[PDB]
RNA sequence: AAGAACCUUACCUGGUCUUGACAUCCACGGAAGUUUUCAGAGAUGAGAAUGUGCCUUCGGGAACCGUGAGACAGGUGCUGCAUGGCUGUCGUCAGCUCGUGUUGUGAAAUGUUGGGUUAAGUCCCGCAACGAGCGCAACCCUUAUCCUUUGUUGCCAGCGGUCCGGCCGGGAACUCAAAGGAGACUGCCAGUGAUAAACUGGAGGAAGGUGGGGAUGACGUCAAGUCAUCAUGGCCCUUACGACCAGGGCUACACACGUGCUACAAUGGCGCAUACAAAGAGAAGCGACCUCGCGAGAGCAAGCGGACCUCAUAAAGUGCGUCGUAGUCCGGAUUGGAGUCUGCAACUCGACUCCAUGAAGUCGGAAUCGCUAGUAAUCGUGGAUCAGAAUGCCACGGUGAAUAC
């Protein structure tokens, strides 16, 4: 807005593992208004991650999380001239989302076999870092820290 | 002694009968796990009865009727809300902290004229 | 066994009728179930304002078809007869039914 | 068909319900045209708005 | 192919099939009703069918049984 | 105009409709046809009498009519003889036995309907617009109005392009559903055209 | 335009009429109406019939029919730049004004500006102004909690007989239905603020800050739209720009644009099983069940002018199996054959069904659109217009987001 501040309640955490953020990952990854689906494919997707990388189920996906959110975002900006490149701090829960839309259409593009095994393996190429969601989370640090006196 | 609480959420009338002894859940004559429980309010009808005690401490008989699946959840779920009165209200202080209580007022917003369904504007060409 | 209804289109006339209905009823005789709700009908209709193009003026209109019932099982004849043919119903439509 | 008792169209073919248009009563207009108040919408108006119809009244549900 | 489970033919067109096949084909009848059907009591006529303006005459054949009469009149006017 | 109809707005509030008859869809628009005629009959030769409004029922299967009036006299006259005519007639146009009712509304100048008349009555008589609604105000205020506004719309005085003019006294609220305004028009057929005129009355809050 | 196959319908070509299709004054004749026949596309002319009744002052009227004269009737003909009425937009933006008073020779100014605050010309303080009006809010409807009354055609908590179905004794607790009330008002506290307005937070509370939504549209602008809804000034036609009928046309088609529906598929398609809704209509009408048909449908045909009966077994959803990434079991246009059904009439030109064929289309350039919460997104149901017609309009519900630095 402009003149009054906002602020969204918490959706309820993911049922039985009790993830908040596995809920909000239900919540990007929905389409279409269909929790059913997403639930089904997110657990799917979950359990073969952790089969696969015989890792634990809550922090599997942490550490590809962590691993895949940026630090700063170029923000188009034009004081007096054309659009400069700026870049800026990223909030604490705008890199989570930022991150979390990364690997949602990482999964997107891709097209091995469905959406249970895609969102498995970009899981796993995430935490070795050679999938595509890392290929463009560099692209925003190697063009950091282009103008900084503008504003 | 037998307990009673409404339950509503966007016109999903539900009718709970809490009482004491150690059964199970009965929702419209019959079980919630029989009547897909598992993603049917998966964790949303047996909210009320997680936190504040466990689930096998008083029997209880439910039936809704109008709604669908999330509407009969959180219709249950705000009955079960105003049926825990087992001893006094002390276990109110708690459930407003977890927000339970309050019912859902948010509902279907009518369909205005020149829209489409409530705020779908149709689009117009050239400015 | 006598089941009376009454239609209107205001909710306090109804509620007139029906409560003198109920009154000389109570009066001539006894068991008396007094006026049932009942659903209210709810006709609704909308239409075009501007005489030419213009589509989006629209008007919203609404009739409100208001609906009593009471009952009476009294014994006697000689009561409901007299009952009837004496009251005008504040003017609104009353149907006569076993 | 039984014989030709289907021939027998010798009718003004106006009897047929095909043929009324059921226009309005005040003025009459092809369009714009309800059965309820049998009337049209232009003329309904005035007289819901003069309070003549009974039981009209605005909808704001 | 469609319309019930039997053809429709005009009366006072009907009047005239009768005439001309006892007669014989002496010329072709002008008459309006884009309605009647080409049934077999017609191979060996012709007709002339209206379309607004004039009257266009056409022969019916064999193999004109389930088209009706007024098909074979070209009412679109066409560059 | 683009103001929703004070006399339209307010039925269900303050203002009681002018037909209190119920019927089934079977024969709405029958009795709405034959309200609408005997209407337009009655107020045709009722014209004298400056009838302000007029209320139909159903009573037990028969029509009753009942018109409040400045000016009895005229309808009634000596005894019932001249309400005896019109309720035959009426009942004839309505098919069904009538009973018409006269009452008596005092303070004329205080009606919507009856003050446009008025003015709608000077005006095709070649009288300055301008001063037949300026005497409207007045007078009625004189009589106790809490509020008037008069308006006059059309080829005011004969000239080339139409032009509106209103005057507005006191208090009219139009957008308090609580307050009661009886609204009314009317029209006038000069030798240049057809001249509108709009009058509201604000009588009280309630 | 909330329903162009006739009509609708004015427009085109043909065939007809001239006091007329319709109102009214006059004369003569004739009950109305019901049945058929000749010619003709029909309108239409041209015959035979049947009928010849109420009031009836016995020279006729009232209901109605045919012929004739003249006043007339008629016009969807022109002018929205003569108009009434009605409507769109700026814009549900917060502004627009009037009394006295004062200032200026005057047009005018003031107030209505300033310091704070608000969604608001909302409120407070100041002030050469003091008051008021239209407008904002508030009164209205709907929705979210609770209470009183009422308890069938609705409901079943405690009990009973229970083909163990709320179905039958009964009861009315509860859902629910509809009448009347309570509640939310910055009200109680803390802090900030010129101590005021107000702002931030907390408690309580179903609902905290005009709670959500609707109706409500100021003075005026656009010579904005409508002489076609209707009315109406002026002009024009009146042996035709009036009236009747058949057919045709409004549905054309080398192109362009607007608004939508269905798709390009695996968050899917197909088969089996199987869940969970609201709001409406119904008497020339809704049309159970049963029988026939692979089908649209047909016969029988109860019930229902309605919490009863019917339309009417909501789809998404979930439980199993198949397809495994292709122009495909995706996709359905086009087209051929065969059928169902409304209607005097489906050929110009209707809807639906069965069999067969299976184009384009594998996410779309410049450019551009809607949406901040039950919103968007997507999934079904109903209603008006209407004999027969929706992807359009109006309206109800299920699932249900992301982001606002
Ligand atoms: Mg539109
Ligand atoms: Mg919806
Ligand atoms: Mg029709
Ligand atoms: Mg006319
Ligand atoms: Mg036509
Ligand atoms: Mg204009
Ligand atoms: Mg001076
Ligand atoms: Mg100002
Ligand atoms: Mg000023
Ligand atoms: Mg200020
Ligand atoms: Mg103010
Ligand atoms: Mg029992
Ligand atoms: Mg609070
Ligand atoms: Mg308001
Ligand atoms: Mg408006
Ligand atoms: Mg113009
Ligand atoms: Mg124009
Ligand atoms: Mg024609
Ligand atoms: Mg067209
Ligand atoms: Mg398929
Ligand atoms: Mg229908
Ligand atoms: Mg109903
Ligand atoms: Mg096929
Ligand atoms: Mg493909
Ligand atoms: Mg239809």
């Amino acid at each position: 807005p402009r003149r009054r501040v906002i602020g969204q309640r918490k959706i309820l955490p993911d049922p039985k593992f009790g993830s908040e953020l596995l809920a909000k990952f239900v919540n990007i990854l929905m389409v279409d208004g269909k929790k059913s689906t997403a639930e089904s494919i997110v657990y799917s997707a979950l359990e073969t991650l952790a089969q696969r990388s015989g890792k634990s189920e809550l922090e599997a996906f942490e550490v590809a999380l962590e691993n895949v959110r940026p630090t700063v975002e170029v923000k188009s900006r034009r004081v007096g001239g054309s659009t400069y490149q700026v870049p800026v701090e990223v909030r604490p829960v705008r890199r989570n989302a930022l991150a979390m839309r990364w690997i949602v259409e990482a999964a997107r593009k891709r097209g091995d076999k469905s959406m249970a095994l895609r969102l498995a393996n970009e899981l796993s190429d995430a935490a070795e870092n050679k999938g595509t969601a890392v290929k463009k989370r560099e692209d925003v640090h190697r063009m950091a820290e282009a103008n900084k006196a503008f504003a | 002694n037998q307990y009673y609480g409404t339950g509503r959420r966007k016109s999903s009338a539900a009718r709970v009968f809490i009482k004491p002894g150690n059964g199970k859940i009965v929702i419209n004559q019959r079980s919630l796990e029989q009547y897909f429980g598992r993603e049917t309010a998966r964790m949303v009808v047996r909210q009320p009865l997680e936190l504040v005690d466990m689930v096998e401490k008083l029997d209880l008989y439910i039936t809704v009727k109008g709604g669908g699946i999330s509407g009969q959840a959180g219709a249950i779920r705000h009955g079960i809300t105003r049926a825990l009165m087992e001893y006094d209200e002390s276990l109110r202080s708690e459930l407003r902290k977890a927000g339970f209580v309050t019912r859902d007022a948010r509902q279907v917003e009518r369909k205005k004229v020149g829209l489409r369904k409530a705020r779908r504007r149709p689009q117009f060409s050239k400015r | 066994r006598i089941r009376i209804r009454l239609k209107a289109f205001d909710h306090r006339l109804i509620d007139q009728a029906t409560a003198e209905i109920v009154e000389t009823a109570k009066r001539t005789g006894a068991q008396v179930r007094g006026p049932i709700p009942l659903p209210t009908r709810k006709e609704r209709f909308t239409v075009l304002i501007s005489p030419h193009v213009n589509k989006d003026a629209r008007d919203q209109y609404e009739i409100r078809t208001h609906l009593r019932l009471v009952d009476i099982v009294e014994p006697t004849e000689k009561t409901v007869d007299a009952l009837m043919r004496l009251d005008l119903a504040a003017g609104v439509d009353v149907q006569i039914s076993l | 068909r039984w014989n030709a008792v289907l021939k027998l169209q010798t009718l003004p073919r106006d009897s047929s319900p095909s043929r009324q248009r059921n226009r309005c009563r005040q003025t009459g207009r092809p369009h714009g045209f309800l059965r309820k108040f049998g009337l049209s919408r232009i003329k309904v108006r005035e007289a819901a708005m003069r309070g003549e119809i009974p039981g009209l009244k605005k909808a704001s549900w | 192919r469609s319309l019930k489970k039997g053809p429709f033919i005009d009366l006072h067109l009907l009047k005239k099939v009768e005439k001309a096949v006892e007669s014989g084909d002496k010329k072709p009848l002008r008459t309006w009703s884009r309605r009647s059907t080409i049934f077999p009591n017609m191979i060996g006529l012709t007709i002339a069918v209206h379309n607004g303006r004039q009257h266009v005459p056409v022969f019916v054949t064999d193999e004109m049984v389930g088209h009706k009469l007024g098909e074979f009149a070209p009412t679109r006017t066409y560059r | 105009g683009q103001k929703v109809h004070p006399n339209g707005i307010r039925l269900g509030i303050v203002k009681p409709w002018n037909s209190t008859w119920f019927a089934n869809t079977k024969e709405f628009a029958d009795n709405l046809d034959s309200d609408f005629k005997v209407r337009q009959y009655l107020t045709k030769e009722l014209a004298k009498a400056s009838v302000s409004r007029i209320v139909i029922e159903r009573p037990a299967k028969s029509i009753r009519v009942t018109i409040h009036t400045a000016r009895p006299g005229i309808v009634i006259g000596k005894k019932g003889e001249d309400v005896e005519k019109l309720r035959k007639v009426v009942a004839d146009i309505a098919g069904v036995p009538a009973q018409i009712n006269i009452a008596e509304v005092r303070k004329p100048e205080l009606d919507a309907k009856l003050v446009a008349d008025s003015i709608t009555s000077q005006l095709e008589r070649r009288v300055m617009f301008r001063r037949a609604m300026k005497r409207a105000v007045q007078n009625a205020m004189r009589l106790g109005a809490k509020g008037i506004k008069v308006e006059v719309s059309g080829r005011l005085g004969g000239a080339e392009i139409a032009r509106t003019e209103w005057y507005r006294e006191g208090r009219v609220p139009l957008h308090t559903l609580r307050a009661d305004i009886d609204y009314n028009t009317s029209e006038a057929h000069t030798t240049y055209g057809v001249i509108g005129v709009k009058v509201w009355i604000f009588k009280g809050e309630i």
